[PDB]
């Protein structure tokens, strides 16, 4: 529901959604977009 | 000119402009992940000069290729010449579309 939206708000008003009480599989995140920059700081994306 | 090397390897490939900045030890992107990854402790140097006279022609040219779809990241200095359709969902689908 965060990747299937149609009105990603402008940067002046960055929409902030909270994710709680759920199981996080990032395979859907990988599938749902032809990524351009998966650059990550705090965690290694492979070990997610 | 003042150091003696036990071996020198020359890897050459045509690539777009921004992926030149992509090519560096410890980087990210569709090329640095699925096509060519340099080692983090890379002892070497990179060379990039523009070529619009041999990779271009009237009516265009599409001979070159690149991979955005791989099962996993490319461990450093590995070649992955293979034409396998990336699975999506749970289908053993073998084809385009
Ligand atoms: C958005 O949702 C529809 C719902 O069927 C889905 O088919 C589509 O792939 C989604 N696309 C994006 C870009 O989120």
């Amino acid at each position: 529901e965060v990747f299937n939206a149609t009105r990603f708000a402008s940067v002046y008003a960055w929409n902030r959604k909270r994710i709680s009480n759920c199981v996080a599989d990032y395979s859907v995140l990988y599938n749902f977009a032809p990524f351009f920059a998966f650059k990550c700081y705090g965690v290694s994306p492979t070990k997610l | 000119n003042d150091l003696c090397f036990t071996n020198v390897y020359a890897d050459s490939f045509v690539i777009k402009g921004n992926e030149v900045s992509q090519i560096a030890p410890g980087q990210t992107g569709n090329i640095a992940d699925y096509n060519y990854k340099l080692p983090d402790d890379f002892t070497g140097c990179v060379i990039a000069w523009n070529s619009n006279k041999l990779d271009s022609k009237h009516s265009g040219n599409y001979d070159y290729w690149y991979r955005l779809f791989r099962k996993s990241k490319l461990k450093p200095f590995e070649r992955d010449i293979s034409t396998e359709i990336y699975q999506a969902g749970n289908k053993p689908c073998k084809g385009k579309g």
